Formats: C-alpha cells, structure tokens, sequence
DNA sequence: AATTTTATCTCCAGGCGGTATGCACTTTTAACAGTCACCCCCCAACTAA
DNA sequence: TTAGTTGGGGGGTGACTGTTAAAAGTGCATACCGAACAAAGATAAAATT
C-alpha cells in the first residue's frame, strides 16, 4: 500500500528478462508443459545461450539498476517523514507475520497431535453465510460428545507421550 | 465422527512417513564432506563395496600411501577436542571436527595436532569407522601421518584383537616409512593403558619384543656437589621424633584434609552474648544462603543447556568445562567466593581470575582420585616413611629423594592447564552467573511490607585518573547483617594451611610439595611457560642439589609457642596495644570546615580495620594449632630464592609471628648453649649492635634482675622487654634462658628455640667477594678484627669528616647543619645501593629524614638534600670501586643484548637455569560479554620485542640474588650431613642453640667455596657462547662481544681469610 | 606558550570592556599575568584601582619604575592565580601563596555567599592546561575552599575554540557534551564578551619574543578563534540536599553516566542505587527509555536532589570513600 | 649531527573500558511466472498450557 | 494470559524451479576519548629534526 507509492519494485535482472522473453514461447509451443520442467529448460537455453545475449541482458540490466537509483535518491526527498514510520510499522508487521507462519508450519511439519476438541464442536460436526450460521449454532448451544473430547485427547495422550520420544533423538529439546 | 478420526490418523502416517523419508536420506554429522573428488568417489567405493564393508584393509592403504605460534581461535580449538577426552564426549567433537572440515574458510584453522586427538579419542573405544573417517579427513586437508596417527592404528587393532598379518602390514610400513617402534612408546600424550594395548598388538607378532632395559639414575658429578654426593664417608641424617604410626595416622588426615579441599577453624574474636537479634540474623542468613543454592544451580542448569546449543550449530562453546566439575562443587564454591568477599568490593578481572584457578585445582584432585593414584600414592608414602621415622630402619641411609626414587616412584598423571584465553572466558562467565542468580529482599527488617528484591552484587566503576576500572560491590545491608550476625567460624582454602604430615620430596619439576595439589616449582603470573621450558630441557642432573635443598627445608618440623599465644591473645581480645604490633578493636576509634575533620576521620578508621582483619586469620590458624605438628613446604621464584608456600601463618612475617614458632625436635644445650642464648637475647635487644660477643654477654648477665622478671610477670611487673627493638620474640627468649638458669643441670637442658645468625649487607658483601677490593672487603665484616664494622656508621663519618672540611672552608647550608649527619640519615641510601639507587632516588630518601627533623631549618632542605647526595655518593665511590666495575659491565651487557631482540639469560654455579621475563605489551587483548569487556595481558606471547628499560635496570640484582641463595643451598646441604636442623631466611640462619659453632664454620667453608670458582668468566663465556655465535648478523655480534669480553679485574685480596673471621655472619 | 597584549587599540578596547558600565565604580582589578604591562596601565588610565600578580621575577622592576610615581594604586604581589594553595608541601614557595594570605594582604574580607560580588579577577588561561585548570576551579568552587570561601568571585579569561566548544555543548550538540560541560554550566553563567584571533597576542617563550616568521606561521597554521568568557557563581547553587560537604557523590554520579555515553539512564539508576530507578525517574518527570545525552545539565541536578530528598531507606547510594584511589 | 624529550632502586603471581571505523568473506532475500496447497481473517464456543 | 480446533467462504504467502546481484551479518584489527592536587635544579639515555 504506503510501500508502493513510496518507492517501486526493483528491477529485474537478466535471467528475468530471458525468461519473460522465451519461456511464454515456450510455454505457448508446449502446451501440456508445467511451470517444473518449463524453468528447467529455460534454464538449459540460458546455459546455452551465448555469452552476446548475457551482456545486452546485463545492459539492460544496469540501465535499469541506473535509473532506478536516480529514481529511489529523487524519491527519498518526496517521503514526508510520517510516511517513513508507517513503511517502518509496515516492514515490522510483516517480519513479524512472516516469523509466525514459519513457526506455526515448523510445529505442523512434525505430525503434531491435535488439540482436545468440544462437546459444541463434535455436535456441530455431526449436524453438519458460514458466519452467520456459526453464530447460530453458537447461540442454540447456549452422541457422547463430551466423554469423545476428552476421549480424543486421552487417545492423542498416547499420541503425545510417544511425541516426545522422536525429537529427543531428532535432537529438538525445545520442544518438551 | 469415525470418518474424521480416521482422516486424522492417515493424514498423520502420511506426515510421519514423510519425516522418516527426509530423515533417511538435529542430528551430528558422522561422514565428512570432501573437496577432493577422487577421494569423495574413493571414500563412496569404500562405502559401497560390502554392506558389512571392511576397513581395515584401506586403513592399512591409508596408512601405506604417504603421499609457528597457534592463534587463539586454533588454541581454543585444541582445547576445547583434549578435553572432550576427559569429560567422555566423543560425538560432539567429532561433529565440530566434520563441521570445520566442512566449510572451506574454517578448515583452514584444523592443524595435525586436532585430527591425532579425535583419532585417538575413537580408537580408545576400539571403533574403526570412525578411524576410517578421520584418516580420509587427514588424507584429504593434504597433511600426513604421524607417529600418533600410527600409535592410534597399533591401539585400535591391539584392542579389537585382530589377525597378525594387518599388524605385520602396519608395522614394516613403518619400518620403510623410517619410523622407530621404540621411539613410538616414548609419546607423553599416551597414557600406561594405551602404551600396555600397543605392547599386546604388537607382542601379538613380535613375542621377542621388550621395552629398553631400566637403569639407576645417574648422580651429580659437579665441582661443588661432588662432596655431597659422595659415597665414601660418614653420615648421620636425622630422625623425628614419632613412632610410625603416628605419622601414618597423621598422613591419612592430611589426605582427608586434601581431597574435601577446605578446612573450617574457630574464630578468635571475643564471644558474642546471644541475644535476641544475633539469633535473628542467624536465621535471616541461613535462608538467604539456602535461597542463593538453589538459584545457582537453576541457573548453572540453564547456562549449561544453553551452551550446549551453540557447539551444535558448529560453534566453539564452554560446555565440556562445565561437564568436568559436579553441579554441587561448582555450587558451593560460588557461595564460598561470594561468602570471601570483603565489604570494599572485588577487580572484576581479580575475581575472574580467581574463580578459574579454584576450578583447575578440584578438577586436577578429582581426576587424581578417579583415575586411581591415591592407592598407589598411599602404599608409596607409608613405605618411604620408614625413612623419617625414629623407630624404623631403613637398610641404607639415604636422601629423601634418592630413597622415594628408589622405592620404585610411581608415575606422576601430569595436567595440562587450559590457555590463558579459555581461563579467562570461563572465570568471566563464572562471575556473571554469581552475579545474575543471587537476590535479597530490599528491607530486612520487616519482610513483604516492601517485597521488592534487590541484588546482591553490583557493578560499578571506579576511576583513578583517566582510567575506568569495573568493581563488585556487595549490597550495605549485607554487609551489616554479617557483622551483626557474628559468624564463629572462617573457612580456610586447603592449599593456605600447613601440611599436617611430612611434604612430598620433591622430584622432578611437576611432581612435590602437596600431595595431590598442583604447586609451580617456579612462582610466576599464570601464562609465562619459558622458565619451565628452561628447568625442562636441562639435563636431569643438574637440578638435584636445588631439589634436594628445596626437599630438606621443606621436612622441618615446627609447633605454636603456648604462653606467648596466650598473653598475644588477651591483649588481643580486650583492647590491643598498637605500640606493639596488636591492632585495636573497631570500637575505639577517634570517632565546609567540618568536612576536614570526616574526611581524616575515615581515612584513619581503613587501614586500622585492615590490619586487625589480616590479623585475625593469623592468630585463629595458630590457636587450631596449638597442640599439633605442622610442616610448611618452599618453592622458588624465578631467581633461586626460596619461599614457603603457606602464605598466613609462616616465620617469614613480622616479630608477632616469629616469637609463635619453634622447633618441635629439642637438644640439650650443651656445654656451650647458655651462652649461645643469652648472646641471641642481648642482639634481639639492639642495645650492644657494635660490641663483641664478651661484651654482649656481660652485659647479658648484669641485667640478669630484668631478665628474671619479665619472665615470671610480663604484663604486671617491669615490663621492661617491651623497650626492646622486637618486644614479643625478646619476652620468649627471656622465658627461655630463666628456664634453662633454673634449672639443675643448666647443660642438660633441652631447648627448642631458634638461633639466628645474620649477615651485614650481603649484597654488599658479594660484591665485595667477586670484586676482590680488600678496601670494601674489610668494611663488611671480611676481614678478622675485634670488633664489628657497620658501613654505614663509615659512611656516615666519612660524610661528617667531608662537612667539617667544607665548613672550615664556607659555606653557608654546610655551617647550617652540624652534628645532624648520623647513621639513620644515610643508612636507607647506603642499604639500596645494591638495586641501582642514583642521584634523584637518594634525593626523596635523604629529604624524607631531614623533614622529621627538628632542629634543621626548614628552608634548607633542597640544598642540603643536594649536598648529601652528592657527598654521599662521592664517599662511597672511594670505598667500593670494583662493585661500580661490575654493576656498569653487567648494566652494559644487559642493554646491548636486549637492542639485539632477545631476554637475558644466565646460569647460577649450581646449574639452574635462569631467565629474566621482560617484555613489552603492545597489542590489547578483550572479552566482549554480557557485563563488562575485561582488559587482560597474554603472557606466554614470545613474540613481544624485549622491554629495555626494565632489563637493564633488573639484572644487577638478580645476579647477586641467584648467587646468595646459591650459597645458602649449599650451606644446608653441606649441614644436613651432619644431622643439624637448619631453616633459612634469605640471608638470616636459624639452627638450633647447641649447634651454631657448626652452623658458622660450614658458613664459612662453603662462602669461600664457591667464590673461589671463576664465576665472572664463567658467565662472560656463556653469554658469548650463547648470543654472540651468530653468522647472519656481524655488526650487533661484533659490538656484543666486544662488550663481553672486557670483564673487571680482580683486586688483591685473600677470600680464606673468611674462615677467620668472627662478624661475618653476626 | 605564555601570551601577552601588546597593541594599544586591542588593550584599550580591553580595558573599556574590563570596566564596563561604571555601576560600582571603586570595583577591584586583581591582573593575572600583567606582563608588559600595558593592559594594567590602559586600566589605571580609565582610572580603576589594579593590583598584578605577576609571575615573572623580571616583570616587577618595569611595573614599579612606571608606578613609582602612579599616585593611584599599582600594589603588586609576585604570585599565580593558578598556582594558589598548594596541596602538598610544608612550606609554600614565593611563586605560589596562600589564599588566605594573599587576601590579609590586600585588605579585603569574607563575605556571605548571599552578597554582592567583593572582587574581580582578569587574565588568560594556559595555553596546554585549559582542563586542569577548569577541573581545580571546579573543585575550588564547588568546596567553597581557596578564593571562593571570601564569597562570589568573577572570573574573566581568554580561551581557544575547542576547549570553549567543549564547554558550552548542549543536548543539541552530543558529540562534545562531557561531564565538564554540566558541571561548569550547573553553576554559572557562561558569557561571551569579545572575539580575537590568536595573531593579535604576541607569542612569548623562556628566552623572549617568537619573533621567527615560520613559527609565526606555525600560529597562522594554529590560528584558532580566542573566545572572551565571564563566570560568575549563580546564587542559588547550594540548595539544602547540595551542601559543600556533599558534592562527591555528585561528581562521582555524573562521571558513572558519561563512562557509558550510549545507555538509558534506567540502567546506570539500577547500577548505582538500591532505590527504585523506575520511581525516581517518575518523580523528576522523565519516561523510562531517556538517554544520558538528553538531558539538560538542571535535571542532573533535579535527579540528585530527588535521590537525596528522601528518607524511606537508610543507605541511598553505593558510593563510598574505598572508590577513591583504586 | 644536533636538538629536544624522558625516566630516576630489585624480588616476594597483574592486566582500563566504550564507541567508531575498516576490511575480507559468507549468508540472505528480492526479483520474474503459472499452479496449487495449505494456512489464515470472520461470527461464537470451550479447554489447556 | 494466551492460543488451538471447529467451519466453511474468502483471500494470502509461499513451494516448486530455475539464476542473479545487492545488501546483511561475522570475525578480526586499530584508533581515539574520558577528574585535580607546584616545584625548585641534575644527568645520561632515548626519540626526533
């Protein structure tokens, strides 16, 4: 948002312009390629292309790194400060984001087990805007579903007993 | 919801499936990555050859192929893989290995040193992959196989008991490669298991294999120590006076006292009445101490899981030396550091530095106690007892030494101390761990209504002039509730109390002294290693007579004077008499203008608490032992004089702890003791120093009145010793004479005081001997007369005869001062002319007496601390010239070596090697850490360039200090043959009563001995030998040599004469 | 490098700034250094009564013979101002004096701290010991010992460019800020009165005049800008927590907050009292993340007596008189 | 070669700390393009660490 | 005190699969900045012009 307006997207470099010139002819030559082999081949071409294309693909390069330098010294003066902060704030909310998703995905990544689920929950999945219908089963709560929840977790007990045992040999002591 | 569960548990196996499939294709490295690509295929081939692939045949290939100074990180390094052996860590150094063979820039550091000691760690466990891995790792860095490389093959096949024909293999390779199976068992790294494993691998195919025939040591064939070693002659040792089991009783308690590592004694502070708050405090204190254990152990816990980490991500960490040490040891020398400290506060690089020195000693006894030496030190020492006892025969009369050697001597399980860098790390983090874990409560006196916690130790800065210093400081009000709690007991380190059994001989530079406390033959600061390289690479004879010295001197046995104790401590408890030397108690005290008054008031109220805390561990060490038998053990300096090592309670402090001492062992007095102890007494006095022994014994029997009473009522009659020059060793000298007068047979008497025997300025008279100036020589007590000669008292009348004549002439500040030129004002500059005193430091010395006194102008001090100078100077050219010669020659040659790039370096007569440890700290080294970036100096850095200022200036006296203690080592040496008790103090002799005519003539005989060898051109040819036989430079050589070659002339003077005369040792 | 006046528009211009308005009129010149003399005879023409403490024992004859028939006042003393009271040594040598006794000499008296000013001093500082001589006012003054227990004194002297610079740095200018600074700005009122280059000053040696061109040159080479200051004590200096007999833990508290430049001071509070920081900090109207660069030479002082003002716990602060001479 | 500057009595176990700048080398992320794969923001509810 | 399922619809970010290059971090080394307290007269060695 505020990032954009502020400064725009670096330029891209040579081997970027090879693929935007030849990999859609590619592409569109081949049409039950997929993107795997498409970029593998795109970069076998580049590996074989001639040393001429890498240096005009490196001009173009650097007249863009040029211009977009000019550019980016103009536009630091054009930023009033509070727009400073804000791509600040901006560029820390995202680091911060980006820290949890990798977390979250690490602690999935190793089979987990699941939470303890809900008497309301387990009843909901069975009956079963989802907003809308959320908040009214929600408000009606207020097949041995209570002794399942705790069942589940009692049976993911075992689960979890038998977690710690792989990552004291994986060597994640963190964890426990 | 079956169906869920169920897509719960397949989304599950395939997840763990998953796992297992990125898993088998944070864990430690086990096979190298190479950057050779033939050996990358080679070690695949290897691989890949069988499933149960075997390595002992390209082991074998391996081996057969054969195709300066360590920075601190390679230091750190090395440490960090020797110590991982101890603590029985393999895979984690082995994973650090594979993780710097890794990465092209950091397996540049890896040296040979590095890859033998992870081979050899591997192959104690009988492992050949691993082996096998780490000779690819030494194949590939390009380096070569070595004899510890092949001494770690030979262990590895010896321990899986494999067939002859890969030991056949293995050893002619290394007789083709020219390596020596003999030379392989002479390896220190290797221990006696290794080296008996390697015996069986090889015995396995060459039964008619045997370590080199063992031979009796050699014995000295010196000039000067031919006499003590001779075989031919009469020898009478002496005994002790306990049985055996006595002595054996006493060593056990010794071991025990040793291996708990402290000793706890009775305060000697006046007893407080308990009321209500001493108990109070009593409490408070026991639960903050309990409170700061258990914080400390959590958080030694938390360190130790956190240090483990980075060692796992391929970093160099701490965590082995955390694992050597138990959790509880560690702990509680914490809380005794912290108990220690004085309530001015701690150098935080002081503290560091002490809290990784406890650390190595408790390591060291520990990994003696594990490995097993103590059974074998046990059965050795109560064998070699038999020795010292009075109640044993042994067949053949020995020396300690020769005795312990033959026995059998059991090898000694020799430590390597870390490097300065990795003692300094961990003291830091040690310190800051006890700084970070302990708290208090902010007010003591009503707890939770203010609950907020406070710290204990705080970190503030100190400046003196530009320079900020970083101090520890304990919180006030734990200060307080310590001195209010009144705590009954002091807690005393082990190595700073007397052995309570008889000292380890000692026989070699690493093993004496405590029995199983490491001890430096030579004291020094902790990183300077180039006077035990010295004492190392010498022949194994020449340091005999210097041990054997050290050993005899060691083996005295003293015990506490009970009445003087008891009167010391009455007037120490009640209110003390600072005219004596007994601080007094905190409570009698003399207690903008008013700010000048506070600020004298304070300062006098410091060093009157310091002296009565240094004090108090005195005399409480002394009363818990007031009924035993202590021996007190020496080492030397790097000169040659010696030192005890017990630094609280010694005969080398002040007059209050020499009249506590005695000799255990008693004589009788003899037909001419009486005297003899009279004579001590009337020279302890300082009442008769110029008058002969006729005259101090007359004297001695016409005041025999005063005498008789100071030794029935001290404190209540006369008191008439305490004008004495000593008064508290004065009082046990007049209990002893009433004593022996009493007595019924006055020569049968047995006493157990010692006689001391001092020399008149000995450097002086050193000089006087090398220079041969029959002038200097007759001034100094060298020459036989009547009556003593006092230089200064000459140079103070030559000074006095000088004034008169400039008077007579005139002059205005010479008329000023008449009959003010006395012995007191020149006696401080005529004492310091033996260490390069000049005409500004005479100056400060002169001016400092002529302020006290009176009668002198005070306008005149300038000029008339000028005048004296220049006078006496002037005059003390006339009477000693030669001693100039020598002092410039010596300055001179010390100045020219130094220009060239190398620390001066001599030999004393007797054969110990010296070196001076000059030189110049230009690179800084830090710590960056959590708390403060310590400042320390790497010492052991032989590359500095040579300090010339302080080489030039410290070599004149170090001489002539080499050279007295070489004479006092040969007198008791020459003395313990005929059986005499003999205790040295630098230059003052002590020895029982009955025995100081020996004492004197074997003085005499071996002064003249050993100045009667060319000791001058001795040393001329050993410094030409040594530094100027250069090819390379000429210039610098050519100006050396010509500097050497030109020593002093002798005078004309007769050095026999000494053995005639009566002063020179007064 | 001793510097004298020489030019006669520079030493009248001197002398009318010296004089000022005539309020006051019979106001005390004590001269440092008169040298030549031409100054302290511009003076003694505006018509001010001056009395030189002149150092050189080869100036006095010429001051004499010119005053010999002066009819005015032209009392001269062979003293130092910097080299009053000497701190060591039995007796005090004729270069150096008494501060009491000087002043028996020339008649004056004690007075409060609450009066006027009773006498003024004029002069140049050294030309290499520029910070000794500020530190041994600053010890001089904060005491109320040597020249200043006779009461408020004002001081008038030349000063180079960087010396000056390092002295007037503010919370604006952090690269010179320094202990210095507050301590010299907590007590007086730094002005600035008259600007000169360093050519206008004849340079002297041991020998005499440095009449050489090329070490004229090595002046115009080191022409720095030498800055006129007048100090006066402020009047409200010494407040009931701020007592002469206590400004030691005052100075050892600001050297504590300069050795570590780049910290809050939260953590240097936490160092250096067992009180809570968080409540001092509080009640001298600060926030928590406060730089030691931030701060105005006042709130150092409103810090201290916020420490000091209280009475909940019996022991304040950790310094004592063991941090001395470590 | 001459002129100006500096240290001035030894040994017994002593060392300043913080901030700025520079350099040689290694590690990291952003850029392009299409699919698609799982995660994450909402109303409301309950249980564990 | 805070977060995970549960719950679908709707967005979001990255993975997969390539190469490139300009920052970001690391480990080491040197340089400059920070309180006082007199000094007169002497002399040879070390540093500088």
């Amino acid at each position: 948002s505020s990032v954009l307006a502020s400064c725009p997207k670096k330029p891209v470099s040579s081997y970027l312009r090879f693929s935007k010139e030849q990999l859609p002819i590619f592409k569109a030559q081949n049409p039950d390629a997929k993107t795997t082999e498409l970029i593998r081949r795109i970069a076998q071409r580049w590996r074989e292309l001639p040393d001429s294309k890498k240096k005009i693909y490196q001009d173009a390069y650097r007249a863009e790194w040029q211009v977009y330098k000019e550019e980016i010294s103009r536009f630091k003066e054009q930023l009033t400060p509070s727009q400073i902060m804000s791509l600040e704030k901006e560029i820390m909310d995202k680091h911060l984001k980006r820290k949890a998703m990798t977390k979250k995905k690490e602690l999935t990544l190793l089979g987990k087990p699941k939470r303890p689920r809900s008497a309301y929950n387990v009843y909901v999945a069975e009956r079963f805007s989802p907003q809308e219908k959320l908040k009214t089963v929600k408000e009606n709560w207020k097949e041995l579903y209570i002794q399942h929840a705790k069942e589940d977790e009692t049976r993911y007990h075992n689960e979890m007993k038998s977690w710690e045992e792989q990552m004291i040999e994986v060597g994640r002591k963190d964890l426990l | 919801w079956a169906k869920i569960l169920e897509k719960d548990k397949r989304t599950q196996q395939m997840r763990m499936q998953r796992l297992k499939a990125k898993l088998q294709m944070r864990r430690l490295q086990v096979e190298p990555r190479l950057l050779s690509k033939q050996m990358a295929g080679c070690l695949e081939d290897c691989t890949r050859q069988a499933p149960e692939s075997p390595w002992e045949e390209q082991l074998a290939r391996l081996l057969q192929e054969a195709p300066a100074q360590l920075s601190g990180q390679q230091q750190r390094l090395l440490a960090f893989f020797k110590c991982c052996l101890l603590t029985d860590q393999l895979p984690l150094a082995h994973h650090l290995l594979v993780v710097h063979h890794g990465q092209r820039q950091k397996r540049k550091l890896l040296t040979l040193d590095m890859y033998n000691a992870v081979m050899l760690g591997w192959a104690r466990q009988g492992a050949f992959k691993e082996l096998v891995y780490v000779l690819f790792m030494v194949k590939d860095a390009g380096l070569t196989p070595d004899l510890l490389s092949y001494a770690a093959a030979l262990q590895c096949m010896g321990r899986q008991d494999q067939d002859a024909g890969t030991i056949e293999r293995c050893l002619e390779q290394m007789s083709q490669e020219g390596l020596k199976l003999q030379a392989l068992f002479t390896a220190v790294l290797l221990s006696e298991e290794d080296r008996a494993t390697v015996l069986k691998a090889v015995h396995k195919v060459k039964p008619t294999f045997s370590l080199p025939p063992q031979l009796p040591p050699p014995v000295n064939t010196s000039k000067l120590l031919r006499d003590v070693y001779a075989k031919d002659g009469r020898v009478s040792y002496p005994k002790l006076h306990l049985p055996l089991k006595t002595l054996q009783c006493l060593f056990e308690k010794q071991l025990h006292m040793e291996l708990a590592s402290r000793v706890c004694v009775v305060s000697v502070e006046k007893p407080t009445l308990p009321s209500k708050e001493v108990k109070h405090a009593r409490k408070t204190l026991k639960t903050l101490r309990d409170q700061w254990e258990k914080a400390l152990c959590r958080a030694l816990r938390e360190t130790k899981n956190r240090l483990e980490r980075e060692v796992y991500e391929g970093r160099f960490s701490l965590y082995p030396f955390l694992c050597l040490l138990d959790e509880r040891e560690v702990v509680r020398m914490l809380l005794q550091v912290l108990q220690a400290l004085p309530a001015q506060g701690e150098s935080f690089t002081t503290l560091a530095r002490e809290l990784s020195a406890r650390t190595f000693s408790r390591h060291v006894v520990q990994r003696q106690r594990v490995s097993g030496q103590v059974q074998a030190l046990q059965n050795h020492y109560r064998k070699y007892l038999c020795l010292l006892a009075s109640d044993a025969e042994v067949p053949e009369p020995c020396l300690p030494r020769q005795y312990w050697e033959e026995l059998g001597a059991p090898e000694a399980l020799r430590e390597q101390p870390w490097p300065l860098p990795v003692q300094m790390e961990l003291g830091k983090l040690l310190a800051e761990m006890l700084v970070q874990a302990t708290q208090m409560p902010c007010s003591l006196d009503k707890p939770h209504r203010s609950s907020r916690l406070v710290p204990v130790l705080y970190h503030v800065y100190s400046f003196r002039n530009v320079q900020q210093i970083g101090i520890l400081k304990p919180h006030p009000a734990y200060v307080q509730l310590l001195e209010k709690a009144a705590e009954p007991t002091l807690t005393f380190e082990a190595v700073d109390v007397p052995m309570l059994c008889p000292p380890l001989p000692w026989t070699s530079p690493h093993s004496g002294a405590f029995l199983l406390s490491p001890t430096k033959l030579m004291r020094t600061v902790e990183g300077a290693t180039q006077h035990q390289e010295l004492l190392e690479t010498c022949p194994p004879t020449a340091l005999h007579g210097a041990l054997d010295a050290l050993t005899q001197l060691g083996n005295c046995a003293w015990r506490v004077n009970g009445r003087v104790l008891d009167l010391v401590l009455q007037l120490f408890q009640a209110k003390g008499c600072p005219q004596l030397g007994v601080p007094a108690p905190p409570s009698e005290a003399p207690q903008a203008e008013l700010r000048r008054e506070l600020a004298h008031c304070q300062k006098v109220a410091r060093e009157m608490h310091s002296l009565r805390a240094e004090a108090l561990y005195r005399l409480s060490l002394a009363q818990h032992l007031r009924d035993r038998v202590f021996w007190l053990p020496h080492n030397m300096d790097f000169r040659g004089r010696t030192y005890p090592c017990p630094p609280h309670f010694n005969h080398l402090g002040s007059d209050v702890a020499r009249a506590l001492l005695e000799f255990a062992q008693g004589r009788p007095l003899g037909p001419h003791g009486l005297d003899w102890l009279k004579i001590h007494l009337v020279n302890l006095t300082g009442l008769k120093k110029r008058e002969p022994l006729r005259k101090r014994l007359a004297f001695a029997e016409e005041v025999m009145d005063d005498i008789l009473d100071s030794a029935d009522q001290p404190l209540t009659g006369r008191k008439w010793w305490m004008g004495a020059e000593e008064p508290w060793q004065t009082l046990a000298c007049c209990m002893e004479v009433a004593n022996a007068v009493r007595a019924s047979d006055p020569a049968a008497y047995v006493s157990h005081l010692p006689v001391h025997q001092d020399g008149s300025c000995n450097g002086l008279q050193h000089y006087a001997a090398l220079g041969r100036d029959s002038v200097g020589a007759a001034s100094v007590n060298l020459e036989p007369s009547d009556v003593p000669q006092d230089v200064y008292s000459g140079v103070a009348a030559q000074v006095e005869v000088f004034r008169r004549q400039d008077a007579q002439r005139g002059m205005r500040v010479a008329q000023v001062l008449e009959g003010f030129i006395t012995r007191k004002v020149v006696k401080q500059t005529v004492m310091t002319v033996v260490y390069g005193v000049t005409r500004y430091g005479g100056r400060l010395q002169i001016e400092k007496r002529l302020r006290e006194l009176s009668d002198f102008p005070q306008e005149f001090v300038w000029e008339a601390s000028h005048y004296l100078v220049r006078q006496v100077f002037k005059s003390l050219q006339e009477m000693f010239s030669g001693t100039r010669a020598i002092q410039h020659w010596l300055t001179e040659s010390a100045r020219l070596i130094s220009h060239m790039g190398s620390v001066v370096e001599w030999v004393t007569p007797l054969g110990v090697p010296v070196i001076q440890p000059y030189r110049l700290d230009s690179k800084v080294k830090q710590i960056g850490g959590g708390i403060q970036s310590i400042t320390y100096t790497h010492n052991g850095d032989i590359s500095r360039k040579p300090n010339t200022r302080k080489q030039k200036n410290g070599f004149p006296p170090n001489f002539i200090h080499s050279l007295d203690s070489s004479h006092m080592m040969l007198t008791a040496l020459h003395c313990y043959r005929k059986g005499l008790t003999f205790v040295s103090v630098h230059d003052c002799y002590w020895t029982h009563a009955a025995d100081v005519s020996v004492m004197n003539q074997v003085c005499r005989e071996q002064f003249v001995r050993l100045h009667s060898e060319p000791i001058l051109q001795d040393l001329s040819r050993f410094l030409v030998k040594r530094f100027c036989s250069e090819p390379q430079k000429i210039l610098e050589a050519s100006q050396l040599k010509e500097t050497l070659q030109a020593v002093p002339k002798p005078g004309a003077f007769d050095l026999e004469q000494v053995k005639r005369s009566t002063y020179f040792f007064s | 490098f001793k510097r004298y006046v020489t030019d006669r528009r520079l030493a009248e211009t001197l002398a009318q700034i010296y004089l000022g308005k005539p309020s006051r009129p019979p106001h005390l010149l004590l001269e440092c250094n008169p040298g030549p003399g031409i100054l302290t005879q511009a003076l003694l023409e505006a018509g001010a009564k001056v009395v030189a403490l002149e150092s050189d024992k080869t100036f006095i004859p010429h001051l004499e013979s010119l005053g010999k028939n002066l009819d005015g006042k032209l009392r001269v003393i062979h003293c130092d101002f910097f080299k009053l009271d000497p701190r060591s040594g039995g007796v005090i040598k004729p270069p150096a004096m008494s501060s009491r006794g000087l002043f028996k000499n020339l008649g004056i008296e004690a007075v409060p701290w609450t009066a006027d000013i009773p006498l003024k001093v004029v002069g140049m500082f050294p030309s290499r010991g520029e910070k000794r001589a500020l530190w041994k006012l600053a010890y001089d003054l904060y005491s109320c010992t040597s020249i200043y227990k006779f009461g408020r004194i004002e001081v008038n002297m030349f000063i180079g460019e960087k010396e000056f610079q390092k002295l007037m740095a503010d919370p604006g200018n952090p690269d010179l800020y320094h202990v210095l600074s507050v301590i010299w700005q907590l007590a007086c009122e730094i002005k600035v009165l008259h600007m000169e280059p360093w050519s206008s000053f004849d340079i002297y040696t041991r020998k005499g005049p440095l009449e050489n061109p090329k070490r004229r040159e090595l002046l115009d080479q080191l022409q720095q800008k030498l800055y006129l200051i007048q100090m006066i004590p402020r009047q409200n200096l010494f407040t009931k927590n701020l007592t002469p007999m206590n400004y030691n833990i005052f100075f050892h508290l600001l050297k504590h907050c300069f050795g570590r430049r780049s910290a809050t001071v939260i953590d240097h509070l936490r160092s250096l009292t067992p009180l809570d920081a968080r409540d001092i900090l509080m009640q001298i109207g600060k926030q928590e993340d406060e730089k030691v660069v931030n701060m105005h030479p006042q709130d150092f002082k409103t810090l201290f007596e916020t420490i000091e003002r209280s009475k909940d716990c019996a022991y304040k602060w950790l310094y004592d008189e063991t941090l001395e001479d470590r």
